[PDB]
């Protein structure tokens, strides 16, 4: 065989190394390695539980918001605090708007250049490109004139000889299948995406106080002061401003990102047949709407051996079956204690000894669910929603499939979603459904304030003796996230984050079983082993975040 | 015309400092990379990966020797001979020192690279240090915050490009236009502080009237920054205190990530 | 669905109060007139003129009797039997009183209609008065400023539409969310005032460091408003003091248009 | 024959009545009347010269900035103050950006509905509409999809039965000549114009402190504190933000407003043969760039009897020939003193006595230049620039003519510019040239600050005895503006504003000569005297502002 290393993998968050053994041009075995560690779990220990969220939010600035929210949920779980419903609405708006920015940026800024060839775009006929989208999209920025302006921007950049982020890209690679016109469409949409994600983060900022790294949470609720009639606080004028940005997101998401997802799939049909990382999938319900940390707008659950018909629903973040099944191992990771650990009993003792193919090769731990490897993230999330019979998810998937069918003449079956392109599709479906979450929760907030409820915060008490444990779940852009806090004598005595990219990117586990990234790469064809674009295509589909994976 | 080159290296970074650029409006990130600069190395956005991106770095370091701005986010871990951040099989500190040799200007964006930040807090598991500590012979321009308003960085770069020199800096090498004053010495809730009008808990009457957040732990009295004036995201009215939460001191070494949220600040 | 009707009448207006709507963002003026309200009468934008537009007004006053919001900008001149503002051959005061009879809510937008404003200043050549003075038995909601931030008006209308009643008002019938506090009691330059750090002339060293503008004539100490918090134009950081000029007191009767720019304010 | 009144004239600023005698289907005689007076000249009397600008800016909120700038220039003239060049750059950026907003709104929000029929737009084929603009415009928002969304907004408004601003418009009138498709184009651009004008006013706001009604001026310069390194002042970050908005204006101005101007002319070519208001034209030079209140980027001058070849240039705001020629009469206005008055000696004594066709019928005074009636504004401004041989003006007019030529096969000669459409063209040309003013003056400011000049303000001294006379000229959106201040014993002893709409809208003068509005209407065909659309078409071409005209 031949041995390759991809280090750094770019167009992800953080520091990732992928190694592959290749037999006759096909990947036979792979290794995923998180190459940077900070020890964020140890940094947050020995502090007041109320301080954790501001510190652990810095696990990641791409998935900003998520660790902050999981951390407060974990402390609220330990303390037995019920969050005010207005605080839920605000947390939910933040998470949904953040995730909208996150997914858009992943499809375009992080992923599109695996599939799109800018040199080819320069050969495109802008009028033919626009004509291809007639009756496929109603987006208002698909004209030949838009596409010509974009084409000229690329032309000028290439002519300058300063290609910057485009230098030494995979132009002309045999796995680039789009015609010139579709390459140009995608570049125009890449630039347009940046405006939409900026509007999504204007929603986040107006409730969070800024983004990246929101600053409006508390153990016990939120720091926003609701007062329709107050100067300098969250009044009707501020809420109207929030709404103005919420309303700007839908058209791009529905008429550009959703459509491009179908278009990419239509030109890359073999990518429906590779990149399967697991047979088990987990997601948690998300967007609670009652006064007791439940009544979620999105459902969760556990699928085993790809059988949607017999999946197990998860409707509560206190589900003991979910809680008891989660463990992590460091057998093949650079930590000392190797046997599977439940996170309330977890340790994170660094034990770096260099790379070994059969020993330790990553700072990522290996999570299991009752001893099994599990994929988390948008593919899991979509499959669980389909298993739940969620009509909104089936209808949204059906809209993508209809565009694909118009382009190819073929439908897509659920079996074809266990793949690199299925994973991308699940992310798009999520982004689309999140726009209704935003409208729903904005309306809920306006209505509730109108009933006279301005409450936002329940002040915690933290017993100064005793030892007690909490867990905060959250369905993050990359999948199920959980923060596990132990409090002893009023301070954090243990803190363990089990992060979605930990599930997917973790190395071989205590039983030497292969997790999703490594499994997904078996069978990948590699036309040019010096330029393994095909490997990066599959890895990018999981939206790696290695600051998240390792922390 | 040719554009000034920039090389961006992330060490123990959460990527929030790069992400700040995606909120910027003057310039937007697309205009930054197509019009203002040539971003010759940035792993978050680079089409090339692996050996191709390492070639891009080597080529840019040679082609633009003496001319590029080097930017680093994240802290640099020195414990155990640098192994807590390894890229292409080498400690990140080695990549940074190599790139610093040829830099025309060197910028630490964010509190992590400016002074160690969150990654160097508590027990400091990795022996994380600042960019200035790893480059003792160089003048590192510090743009702290977690992350800073992106224009604190962008206007610093613009000053270098337009006027041929860095902006004026304070004694921590922070640009004075952004870090020259304590937040509390330019905060719109100072009248409330002066009158003893204080929020005592989130959601209380004073909080719901926009009163001063000192007694919730506001660190404005001991944090230099422009958060109350420039604020964030260019929509108007958006910074932590205006939203209802105390400043945490994230800009300022010894304050953010060291003092508790609700611990009171010292007032000069 | 049907939209709530609005009738807008200009008296001795400069049109700046209508023009404020063209800077609004939440809603933009186009979303205001297509989605939020039905603007049944507004002479600046109406396709119809002359007899056709007087037809529109009378049809709307009848169709929407008891339902429309009446908005007036400009002062109302009572001297010499109303002849200083004549529309379709009749004094504007008569047009306003007729429209007021069927109004569900009545808003004086701008200082001119709220309290007479500049048009009633000095010797008051035309006997200009406020809308409340012309309508003594009606509750007039006052939204002063010259012109106000348009959202001081738009969020008042939105409160009426969404919740079925006006926002809470102070004793001058001004919405508290926008006028409930003195500018000086929520001004980011208060620390400089407290320290005696004052600009003495435009362009001097303190002015060029953003110090307090009290000794240039700032009327913030005697003007209610939200200019330092909501500010203007939704770009961030934009209000007169932040740009370098004292508040003139344009919101506040007896201050704006009465006191000189550089005359000092009384401090409470 | 019969007598009609148009009261109120809508889609102007302020309160205007137009009366016309119609004989044999054509206007034979007209009266223009400003029906509201405030006495702003009296309100500002007896005050400190430094206070005037904040008061008299309130003459008008449509042409905000203009009276503020003219007032400080008048005090500076009386006092012999040379304005710092940085203050000139800032004043210039404000005026140019303001005027961009002003002209765009005039063409679209105020004027388009004289020429555009929204009912017909509902019949349009959006694809045919988009196709009509190929090779006429490169604007990126002319797609069928954009036009369909706009058409559906109109459709929904009409369907609701609540037409609001569009109710009882002149739909189906025989003078409406656009095909359905061009009506739809125009409505789409009407909506898009609102975004461009908003960006223009963001420029104004960042230097003015807000708009409407800027607050950064002073007798002696500006209140902006220039300090690249200062927190809270006009630093490089703030300048960069200003520039980001300046850059957003050009494409709409060049690709939409300029093109629509030619399109309207192409469909309404008889409107090049009517609406002449005068044979004499006046403009003042504008945008001073030296340290002594001169070196204007735009030229001024006086044209007599339409003879461009023998025009008199005006290069200085201290030109005694300009100053000495200006007088106003109130013979046919509601003021007491009727003989022509030079403005330093002007009075404004109200003397309302009702309407008389042959007596007094307006609050507008009647200005003359050496005893002649004169048109001011964009037509004057363009014709003077052409007389000066200004290549930028020639070239910009030629671009409009070239679109007109492509659409009609016909050309346009200067003689055809003395007309309703020529006046509209002059305004569009001005808006286009103003974008280069903005780029030029932003760059000049950045360059000058880089030389170490941060000066912005020269504190005035005002002698406590003596009588000092000053005049501040300004080329406003609607034409030459002048404020005339007399200082005696330290205070304003006389204040007279002579405003561009005073020149154009003023009633018959001391010699009973007819001013531009009234002259321009002679010969207007009126198909339906109850719905005199044709009269309003010509009046709107002057961009009336009656708060300005009367003050
Ligand atoms: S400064 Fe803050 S946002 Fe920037 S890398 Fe460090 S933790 Fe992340
Ligand atoms: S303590 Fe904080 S909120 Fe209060 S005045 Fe100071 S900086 Fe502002
Ligand atoms: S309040 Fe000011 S802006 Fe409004 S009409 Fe009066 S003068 Fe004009
Ligand atoms: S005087 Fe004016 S600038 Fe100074 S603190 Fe008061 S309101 Fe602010
Ligand atoms: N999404 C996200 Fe980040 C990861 N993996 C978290 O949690
Ligand atoms: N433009 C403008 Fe207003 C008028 N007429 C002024 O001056
Ligand atoms: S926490 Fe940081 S972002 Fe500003 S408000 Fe305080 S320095
Ligand atoms: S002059 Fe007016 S706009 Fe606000 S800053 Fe003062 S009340
Ligand atoms: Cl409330
Ligand atoms: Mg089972
Ligand atoms: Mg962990
Ligand atoms: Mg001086
Ligand atoms: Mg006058
Ligand atoms: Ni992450
Ligand atoms: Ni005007």
């Amino acid at each position: 065989s031949q041995r390759i290393t991809i280090d750094p993998v770019t167009r992800i968050e953080g520091h990732l190394r992928i190694d592959c053994e290749i037999e006759n041009g096909v990947v036979s075995k792979a290794w995923a390695s998180g190459t940077m560690w900070r020890g964020m779990e140890e940094i947050v220990k020995n502090r007041d539980p109320r301080d954790a969220w501001m510190i652990v939010q810095r696990i990641c600035g791409v998935c900003t918001t998520t660790h902050a929210l999981s951390s407060v949920r974990a402390a609220e779980s330990a303390l037995n605090i019920d969050v005010p419903v207005n605080a839920q609405y605000i947390r939910n708006i933040i998470l949904a708007a953040h995730t909208t920015h996150d997914h858009i940026v992943h499809f375009y800024q992080l992923s599109a250049l695996d599939w799109v060839d800018i040199t080819s775009a320069l050969q495109a006929d802008p009028t033919k490109a626009s004509e291809m989208l007639k009756g496929v999209s109603t987006w208002h920025l698909n004209s030949p004139e838009e596409f010509t302006k974009v084409q000229n921007k690329i032309k000028d950049l290439v002519a300058s000889g300063q290609l910057g982020i485009f230098a030494n890209g995979y132009w002309g690679h045999p796995a680039m299948k789009l015609p010139p016109e579709v390459n140009l469409i995608a570049v125009a949409h890449y630039l347009q995406a940046l405006e939409c994600q900026r509007d999504a983060n204007r929603v986040v900022a107006l409730l969070g106080g800024k983004t990246p790294h929101i600053q409006n949470l508390a153990v016990g609720g939120v720091a926003n002061p609701i007062n329709l009639d107050g100067l300098g606080v969250l009044n009707l004028e501020r809420l109207m401003y929030i709404k103005s940005f919420i309303d700007k997101l839908s058209d791009f998401v529905e008429q550009v990102y959703k459509v491009d997802t179908a278009v990419i799939a239509a030109f890359y049909p073999e990518w429906l047949t590779r990149g399967k990382g697991a047979v088990n999938y987990l997601s948690v319900p998300e967007f609670p709407t009652d006064s007791k940390n439940g009544s979620f707008l999105f459902p969760g659950g556990y699928i085993e051996n790809a059988d949607l018909s017999s999946y197990r629903p998860i409707t509560s973040h206190s589900d003991e079956y979910l809680i008891k099944g989660i463990q992590e191992s460091a057998k093949h990771s650079w930590y000392k204690d190797e046997a599977p650990q439940a996170p309330w009993e977890g340790t994170t003792i660094p034990a770096y000894d260099g790379w070994s193919d059969d020993g330790k090769y990553s700072w990522v731990k290996s999570p299991t669910f009752y001893g099994k490897t599990v994929e988390v993230g948008p593919l899991a999330n979509m499959l669980v929603k389909l298993a739940a019979g969620r009509e909104s998810t089936q209808n949204k998937l059906n809209e993508i499939v209809a565009i694909y069918q118009k382009l190819t003449g073929n439908t897509l079956e659920v079996a074809q979603l266990h793949s690199t392109l299925g994973r991308i599709i699940g992310r798009t479906v999520h982004c689309c459904e999140l726009q209704d979450i935003l409208q729903n929760q904005y309306s809920a907030l306006i209505t509730n304030i109108g009933k006279g409820d301005h409450t936002t915060f329940v002040k915690p008490n933290i017993p100064a003796t005793g030892e007690f444990k909490g867990v905060g779940f959250l369905e993050a852009p990359r999948g199920m996230l959980s923060h596990w806090m132990v409090i002893k004598d009023g301070i954090i005595s243990n803190y363990q984050a089990v992060v979605p990219s930990t599930w997917n990117s973790g190395p071989r586990n205590f039983n030497d079983d292969v997790g999703p990234y490594e499994q997904s790469l078996v069978g990948t064809p590699v036309a040019d082993p010096n330029k393994p674009l095909e490997v990066v295509r599959t890895i990018h589909s999981f939206d790696p975040c290695m600051a998240c994976a390792v922390h | 015309p040719q554009r000034p080159p920039v090389i961006w290296i992330g060490a123990q970074e959460c990527t929030g400092c790069t992400e700040s650029l995606l909120r910027a409006t003057h310039p937007t990130v697309e205009n930054l990379v197509l019009e203002t600069i040539s971003l010759e190395y940035h792993e978050v956005l680079s089409a090339a990966f692996g050996h191709q991106v390492e070639e891009n770095k080597h080529n840019a370091l040679e082609k633009y020797k003496g001319q590029y701005v080097l930017v680093v986010d994240g802290s640099i871990p020195l414990k155990d001979n640098g192994i807590y951040c390894m890229v292409a099989g080498e400690p990140i500190v080695d990549h940074i020192r190599k790139a610093a040799e040829g830099a025309a200007a060197i910028i630490a964006i964010g509190s992590c690279s400016a002074w160690g930040g969150v990654a160097a807090a508590g027990v400091n598991p990795t022996g994380a240090v600042s960019l200035q500590e790893v480059l003792p012979g160089k003048t590192v321009i510090n743009i702290p915050g977690c992350p800073p308003n992106p224009h604190n960085f962008l206007a610093t770069v613009a000053h270098i490009i337009t006027y041929g020199k860095p902006p004026k800096l304070d004694d921590k090498n922070r640009p004075t236009f952004a870090y020259g004053r304590l937040i509390h010495e330019h905060c719109e809730r100072r009248p409330h502080f002066d009158a003893g009008r204080f929020a005592k808990e989130f959601g209380d009457e004073g909080h719901r009237e926009g009163w001063c957040l000192y007694h919730l732990g506001c660190k404005g009295p001991e944090t230099y920054g422009n958060c109350s004036t420039l604020q964030f995201c260019d929509v108007g009215g958006v910074w932590p205190v205006a939203i209802g939460h105390p400043c945490y001191g994230c800009n300022e070494e010894g304050i953010g990530f060291h003092k508790g949220i609700h611990q009171l600040a010292n007032v000069e």
